[PDB]
């Protein structure tokens, strides 16, 4: 029972087109964003797995943590 | 290098072929120049001279061709 | 030109017109307009929140359409003269909603 | 293993492969693939390649690596002291990417035209194709800072070739046709000094070249020709006797005067070479001392990276300090593509009559 | 039918030479690589000079930098470049005679071709007589496993190692130059050894004898500021990475000041850091600092304002050198460094070498230290270069000693006995590999014969007595007298060597003519 | 001034008919000699190198064909079906040429008379397609045998596939080597997993198999000497995310008023990858992976710390290493867990030829080796790694599939005297191709005789009435000479490597009869 997700969207952090960098202003942004920028892909991911997705499909660039998530979550992958 | 270096060869239908085409090019060039209706042909010799005739041989005689049946 | 997507009906009964020019693809002001954030969480904050005016606009139309096409008889098309966004198109796929982009002015 | 210094020739081809954005640069992260920016660990100069931590020459050309190789490496080179030729290439690649994707659209229109229109501008003069400037590859570094120079490369193949294709293309249906470009100018020298800056052009402070202290997020700057274009005393007749490239170039099929820009992205003229001299290839107006100054760091980081004898072994006499004031004397001839040294000298209209504006690069009749 | 047709592309300029005729032309190609190495063997023989195409020069005996340093065209000939290549790092010298013992084998090789022979069974036997040589070779083979801490076996291996070098001249203070430099940075729980724990220094001027291994680093770096001392008798020693400017962390990063106190506070910081980690230092109790990095002259000073010399602009692999030599640590801040981190030595003193010269730092470190530098003096560059490869090699072999104790005296007995054993086994070989056999045993014969001649003497005449007393004596100790003494105890001579050496460089060759052998056909492109 | 208009562009060539069809059929037959003297356990291997000068030898003809970058079009299609038989079985694609040069070969006289090709082939398909079966009747299987090992007739397979390439004399070394190493592969069975290291140096009879994985690779770090390089039974840090301050992070500008905010802004740089590290040493790993480099500093940690750590690590070798020790690869350090951890029976790192390698292996439950590969020619390296790779697929099918056949070109002897005697049973023009569909088949013994310089005639005499009827499997034999048993002499393939080349073959001239003419475009 194949569960196949599929995204012309690229698997990765959703870029918005337009310039956000990271701005910071006191020291722990730093700690957190980068924790948070771990920490909701592992949300988006499982999201994904929370509906039993077994296989995601696209052509866009894949996020390396992304998929490191989904090998967490035993999920197959196209590129 | 084998055969006569630069002495072409040719075979077969395109061959037949091509003397068919030279033979039929041969005639038509010539085509209207017989009858009482016919018409009379003016020819530049190689020397500077006029030649008029209907007569198509000396037209003929007149011909440089290199393709051998036509000649 | 046709639809740039499968689920876009191909034939409708009874259309009902949309004429336009107003590009439903993205687009961003004038302005040198430089933004920042801090959070990754804004950074999706920031995602939705560029779609938004263009969600709006598609919306405005939406409305229209199921404030026209009530009934689901009736088939409603759309023409753009400049290009519309796939989110967009997406929008209107899941209404069913015939639109096309990129006509020449005349 | 033991590694040595490039010779000052290996470094003066990087420098010029640099400014023309084709610095071959090998990365952890995406191996000798420079689409997505990366600190560079490896890179070719002449026919070597160098390790960027110890710069000492790990390899050639020919042997074709895969890897940084392992080495007795001094890692005693910091990134800040190469990033500024790491800024130029890619400045440069970005650069020549926009200038590329620019004559497209103006080559597009140009097609894109109807007969009679051609055929009534011909006789009667007027506005053929007006890009609008707002188009011009308004997602780059030059364009707007939502871009940034380490910004993935636009993936362009054959882009030499292309933009060897539209600009000669371009210039015939404006030499077969004598059309009137605003974005093209006789001699660049002017762009930065002498010419007119109009209205809304007056911001520009000029560079004159890629460095990280200029801001080269800048508009689209194209000659004012509206005197011109609305001037009945200076209409069809007189435009095609004066105005037309080919009075002052040569006609474009027939000459091997280069064919430079006004400053379309980042503040910067091309210098497109001419037909006759086999391509027309494009150089940004930037001289060669200033390409030189790019590796000043560097230059002083050698200095205190590698030992005298070491640094004489692979410089020859004097080291890098000697010859970087030699090559200094020498960027005129070393450091310069002659097609920025083979504009037109016998000037008749020229680029002096109308001041250059920000605006929509157009071609009228 | 026949008129012209297109194969590959430059058909005209595609030549090819097909079988015997390209199989001589190779063996042809081979004999020239082999004569020119013969002059290069043994401790008579005589070496080369190669010029460099940017017009540098080199003079040497390795024939493994000799190949590498030439440029020929033919490519077997690059086969055997390399093959030395492999040959010099996997062993070392021997590359005296690796080629040279191939070609000769090839040359004799086509002999058997000449008598038609198949090159397949000439393939075949040579690697059974290879396999007969190994197996006789240890058997009659000495070992240093039996000694008592090796003290002089390897003296006399590294002796016997430099009689081919033109550093022979003191080298036997090189050769315990090496045994010392060895031995502290061996690992004999392991049988290996780093060569990056080694490091090398040659610098130009007074004598070879001069040459001294120094135990602790050298540094071409001078003081940090030209008023430190030039002498350090204590060494409280810190080690740096980080250097001595405000921090500035790398991601883009930058303040935006505004008011008065604004610039204030900060140029109150600027000093102030300063201060800190000068504090942060003269609490650790340090007596010397060392940064990789560059100084501000400001602190600089105020370094030495405290009496704490300090290097600047230090390359990577020396501060771990000093960082192990001293036993010490590696610390990238100010904060994190304590004394337990801190290097010590016995002594570090800057050294104004030249006379003329710019002058360089040593530590003589008196504790236990895992790597070491060994010191060059003399009168000429390529003499330092030809020394420093020489001493290169030496190490390995001590190392390659360290891998295998046991060894053969050198000197030719060694495959003597070999082609005598190979002979013996000839005669219970049967046929036509029989033929094989008695081709390569006469192919292993050349290597006296290349030293005898060398030595000038009839090296026939040298040989055939050499092989009846190894004939009429059992001994496997009787080589050449290179140096002409008239005994042929090269045990007693002392010339020796380790059995890998000659075992992997035949083994290594047998191989080699294996795929020369195998060869017959070549397509060379039209240059 | 009128001129006949040109039918196609000037020069555009057309060369039509027997003339033209002939013309390739040389051509093939110039192909293979460049390749007749190759395949054989006294067969021949050839050099060639590029106009680059970058010489190359090959034994594989296929791998000399690819090297041979041919201009004739037909040729071109016997140098695919090598890239199809070697991406199919391996050597032999050495012999696949020379069947499909031969079945031209004989049928050129017949291609003489103007004969139709539909003919032609049509006899080819169905000789090739009873030949098949008939072989696919002459299979062997050996499970339902007794004297196997499922292992011993893949190392029979492998001496036979090894007993022509450069290492032809150390066949019974390394074939257990293969046999025992192509065992682990269970049970992806694709090639990638187990690494070939070509190491410079030392004897090609000492070249190694280790039970594990290895690198020839590292780099100059720090303190990368400094640390440990022994770790008896460690525990195995692999990681992808990179370990330096920002190196290659987010862009990102600051904004930051106190100078102390500043101050405290790179601790919090460095307060990260300490925090990454203290993930790391309170992990339990001793030795740490990554393809990407390592920041220096952290190697201090890592070697103040007694434990091992390594960046700029091939993905390639990563996957075969967290397939060994089945750790996982990770890139978030807090999420790690034990699990994800790899743990082999002992990590090591040793010199080889000069050369800095880094030994780790004994995990029982690795499902991946590596080959070091000793050997003294950079020509070796690759050329071994042809015969190590061709091997290594080969007895992959020969595991995929229980079907065996003697070699020594017995079995084609033995497909030609069947089809010679099936050809009696066929009347009229069919027949004489099946003759010659026979004759040409025998090609393969006739060149190792050559290859062997014997009279492959008399042997031939011999060979085929031997092989009227007193036994299958008798074949050539090199060092006697004459004809053996070569099955009980332990010459075995795989049936679906004869099987495939003649097929391949089969088609192969199947197209190249079905050409009558070449049109060239500039
Ligand atoms: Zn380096």
């Amino acid at each position: 029972d194949a569960k196949i997700a599929v995204y012309s969207c690229p698997f990765d952090g959703m870029i918005t087109e337009t310039k956000g960098t990271v701005l910071i202003k006191t020291a722990e942004e730093l700690m957190n964003f980068s924790k948070g920028e771990e920490n909701l892909m592992d949300a988006q991911v499982k999201a994904i797995a929370d509906t039993g997705a077994n296989v995601v499909v696209t052509g866009g660039k894949v996020a390396d943590m992304a998929l490191h998530y989904a090998n967490k979550y035993n999920i197959m992958l196209v590129r | 290098l084998v055969l006569s270096q630069n002495t072409k060869r040719e075979s077969g239908r395109k061959v037949q072929s091509g003397n068919i085409n030279a033979a039929k090019t041969i005639a038509d060039i010539i085509r209207t120049c017989l009858g009482p209706k016919s018409m009379m042909k003016m020819l530049l010799d190689p020397m500077g001279g006029i030649v008029m005739t209907n007569d198509g041989n000396a037209i003929l005689r007149e011909i440089q061709v290199q393709h051998p049946a036509a000649k | 030109h046709g639809a740039r997507h499968p689920d876009m009906k191909k034939r409708v009964e009874d259309a009902y017109i949309l004429t336009c020019n107003v590009s439903l693809e993205y687009e961003k002001t004038e302005v040198n307009s430089g933004f920042f954030y801090k959070s990754a969480e804004e950074r999706e904050k920031l995602v939705k929140a560029e779609r938004k005016f263009i969600e709006d606009r598609v919306k405005k139309i939406i409305e229209l359409k199921r404030k026209v096409c009530g009934d689901s008889d009736k088939g409603f098309v759309v023409i753009n003269q400049k290009g519309i966004d796939p989110f967009s198109l997406d929008a209107l796929s899941k209404e069913g909603i015939v639109a096309l982009r990129r006509a020449k002015r005349r | 293993m033991e590694v040595c210094l490039p010779n000052g020739h290996q470094v003066v081809d990087l420098i010029n492969n640099a400014f023309e954005g084709r610095v071959s640069i090998y990365s952890a992260q995406e191996g000798w693939d420079k689409t997505i920016s990366a600190q560079p660990d490896m890179m070719v100069c002449g026919g070597a390649v160098v390790c960027m931590h110890c710069l000492g020459v790990v390899g050639s050309l020919q042997r074709k690596l895969k890897h940084l190789p392992h080495h007795r490496c001094n890692q005693q080179i910091r990134h800040q002291d190469y990033v500024d030729v790491q800024f130029a290439d890619r400045v440069t690649a970005h650069w020549k990417r926009g200038m590329l994707s620019f004559v497209a659209q103006m080559h597009e229109m140009m097609n894109d035209v109807s007969p009679d229109d051609l055929d009534r501008v011909r006789t009667e003069g007027g506005s053929l194709v007006e890009l609008n400037w707002l188009q011009v590859d308004p997602n780059s570094m030059f364009r707007s800072i939502h871009s940034s120079w380490t910004d993935p490369l636009q993936v362009v193949d054959d882009l030499d070739t292309k933009l060897d294709q539209y600009w000669t293309a371009l210039n015939l249906m404006i030499d077969s046709s004598d059309l009137i470009p605003n974005f093209m100018m006789r001699d660049p020298s002017h762009a930065f000094n002498g010419v007119k800056l109009g209205g809304d052009a007056r911001q520009t402070q000029f560079s004159r070249t890629f460095d990280s202290r200029s801001s080269l997020e800048w508009g689209v700057m194209v000659y004012d020709y509206s005197e011109l274009e609305h001037d009945p005393s200076k209409g069809r007749a007189y435009r095609k006797e004066l105005v037309t490239p080919a009075r002052d170039f040569g006609h474009f099929g027939l000459s091997h005067y280069s064919r430079a820009t006004t400053p379309i992205l980042g503040k910067m003229p091309a210098v497109f070479s001419g037909m006759l001299t086999g391509n027309c290839k494009m150089y940004p107006f930037i001289k060669g001392t200033a390409k030189l100054k790019t590796v000043r760091k560097l230059v002083e980081a050698v200095n205190h990276a590698w030992g005298v004898e070491k640094i004489r072994y692979a410089l020859g006499p004097g080291g890098m300090t000697g010859w970087y004031n030699r090559t200094m004397q020498q960027a005129p001839i070393v450091l310069t593509p002659a097609a920025l040294t083979m504009f037109p000298d016998t000037i008749k209209f020229g680029d002096l009559n109308y001041p250059v504006m920000i605006g929509d690069p157009m071609i009228l009749g | 039918y026949g008129r012209p047709f297109l194969i590959i592309k430059d058909q005209d300029r595609k030549s090819r030479l097909m079988g015997l005729e390209a199989l001589k032309s190779h063996i042809m190609a081979a004999k020239a690589v082999a004569n020119t190495m013969r002059t290069s063997l043994g401790p008579n023989g005589l070496d080369k000079m190669m010029v460099d195409k940017d017009g540098d020069v080199t003079v040497t005996n390795d024939g493994a930098t000799i190949l590498s340093m030439m440029d020929v065209d033919h490519q077997i000939a690059k086969l055997m470049v390399e093959l030395s290549k492999s040959q010099d790092d996997e062993i070392g010298d021997g590359t005296t005679g690796v080629v040279v013992l191939a070609g000769a084998l090839l040359e004799e090789a086509e002999q058997l071709l000449d008598r038609g022979i198949h090159p397949i069974r000439i393939a075949d036997g040579y690697e059974q007589a290879a396999r007969v040589a190994i197996e006789h070779l240890d058997k009659i083979s000495d070992s240093v496993l039996v000694d008592i801490k090796d003290t002089e076996p390897l003296i006399q291996t590294a002796k016997t190692t430099l009689g081919s070098k033109v550093v022979n001249s003191c080298h036997r203070q090189m050769a315990e130059i090496a045994v010392n430099a060895v031995l502290t940075v061996a690992d004999m729980e392991r049988r290996d050894v780093d060569f990056e724990l080694i490091k090398v220094e040659g610098k130009v001027g007074g004598r070879l004898e001069d040459t001294k291994l120094i135990k602790g680093v050298i540094v071409d770096k001078d003081f940090s500021h030209p008023q430190m001392p030039k002498k350090v008798e204590d060494a409280k020693i810190a080690i740096l990475t980080c250097p001595f400017e405000p921090p500035k962390p790398k991601t883009k990063h930058k303040l935006d000041v505004t008011s008065v106190e604004d610039y204030k506070a900060l140029q109150k910081y600027e000093k102030e850091k300063f201060e800190e980690m000068i504090q942060q230092i003269k609490e650790t109790g340090a007596n010397l600092a060392i940064c990789q990095w560059g100084f501000d002259d400001e602190a600089n000073h105020l370094l030495l304002q405290n009496n704490l010399p300090a290097v600047r602009w230090v390359g990577g692999p020396e501060i771990e050198l000093i960082a192990i030599a001293t036993g010490g640590r590696i610390v990238p801040r100010f904060s994190e460094l304590t004394a337990e981190k801190l290097g010590f030595a016995g002594l570090v003193q800057e050294i104004s070498f030249g006379t003329t010269k710019d002058k360089m730092l040593v530590i003589e470190q008196c504790k236990n230290s895992r790597a070491v530098t060994i010191f060059i003096r003399g009168g000429n560059k390529m003499i330092i270069e030809e020394a420093k490869r020489s001493l290169h090699d030496a190490l390995c072999v001590i190392r390659n000693l360290i891998r295998d104790n046991r060894v053969v005296y050198g000197g030719g007995a060694a495959e003597i006995s070999c082609a005598l054993a190979v002979s013996q086994e000839a005669d219970k070989c049967p046929t036509l590999e029989q033929y094989a056999m008695r081709a390569f045993a006469d192919a292993l014969e050349v290597i006296p014969m290349a030293l005898s001649e060398n030595s000038g003497m009839n090296p026939i005449q040298t040989m055939t007595e050499v092989r009846a007393r190894q004939v009429k004596e059992m001994n496997p100790a009787l080589g050449i007298d290179c140096l002409h003494k008239g005994t042929n105890d090269m045990k007693q001579q002392h010339v020796i060597e380790t059995l890998i050496g000659k075992k992997q460089q035949i083994s290594l060759a047998t191989q080699m003519v294996r795929m020369i052998l195998k060869i017959d056909d070549i397509r060379k492109p039209g240059e | 001034m009128p001129t006949p208009v040109i039918l196609l562009k000037e020069g555009t060539d057309s060369s039509q008919g027997i003339p033209q069809l002939v013309s390739n059929i040389s051509a093939c037959q110039v192909i293979a000699e460049a390749v007749r003297t190759t395949l054989g356990p006294r067969g021949m291997d050839k050099l060639i190198v590029d106009g680059r000068g970058k010489a190359t030898i090959s034994n594989d003809g296929a791998t000399i064909l690819k090297l041979l970058d041919v201009v004739h079009p037909a040729a071109k299609t016997l140098v695919d079906i090598a890239k199809s038989q070697d991406a199919e079985v391996g050597d032999g694609t050495t012999s696949v040429t020379l069947l499909a040069a031969e079945f031209l070969k004989q049928v050129k006289p017949y291609v003489e008379e103007g004969l139709h090709p539909q003919i032609i082939i049509r006899a080819f398909r169905t000789a090739t397609q009873l030949a098949v079966n008939k072989i696919k009747e002459i299979a062997v299987t050996v499970k339902k045998a007794d004297k196997v090992e499922q292992r011993k007739l893949l190392e029979k397979c492998a001496m036979t596939a090894l007993s022509s390439k450069l290492i032809s004399q150390q066949k019974a070394f390394f074939a257990k080597m293969v046999v025992d190493a192509v065992m682990m592969l269970d049970d992806l069975l694709q090639l990638k997993m187990i690494g070939i290291k070509k190491v410079q140096g030392g004897a090609l009879e000492d070249s190694q198999l280790v039970a594990g994985v290895a690198f020839k690779k590292t780099f100059s770090y720090a303190g990368f000497e400094m640390q440990p390089k022994k770790y008896h039974n460690p525990k195995i840090a692999l990681l992808n995310v990179e370990l330096e301050l920002k190196a290659e992070k987010d862009n990102a500008e600051i904004r930051v008023h106190t100078v102390e905010d500043y101050q405290a802004i790179v601790d919090a740089e460095w307060n990260i990858l300490y925090d990454k590290l203290e993930k790391i040493h309170h992990s339990g790993a001793k030795v740490v992976l990554s393809k990407l480099p390592i920041g220096d500093v952290a190697t201090q940690y890592f070697a103040d710390r007694d434990m091992f750590c390594a960046g700029r690590v091939p993905e390639e070798d990563l996957k075969r290493t967290m397939m060994a020790c089945g750790g996982s690869i990770q890139t978030s350090v807090n999420a790690l867990s034990a699990d994800v951890l790899g743990r082999c029976q002992v990590f090591e790192e040793t010199q080889i030829g000069g050369e800095r390698y880094n030994f780790f292996t004994g995990c029982p439950k690795a499902k991946t080796c590596t080959f070091i590969l000793r050997g003294g020619a950079e020509q070796f390296m690759e050329e071994t790694e042809r015969s190590l790779h061709d091997a290594i697929m080969i007895v992959r099918r020969a595991i995929k599939n229980d079907s065996v056949v003697a070699g020594g070109g017995a079995i084609e002897m033995e497909l030609s005297k069947y089809l010679r005697d099936y050809s009696r049973t066929i009347p009229g023009k069919q027949q004489l191709l099946i003759g010659a569909y026979a004759k040409a088949l025998e090609i393969i013994p006739r060149q190792l005789c050559d290859n062997a310089g014997f009279d492959a005639t008399n042997i031939l005499n011999k060979l085929r009435a031997r092989h009227a009827q007193g036994g299958t499997w008798y074949g050539v034999d090199i060092n006697n000479e004459d004809i053996a048993d070569n099955f009980e002499a332990f010459v075995w393939e795989p049936a679906m490597v004869r099987i495939n080349a003649l097929t391949a073959a089969s088609e192969a001239a199947c197209l190249i009869v079905s050409v009558d003419e070449t049109i060239k475009n500039p």
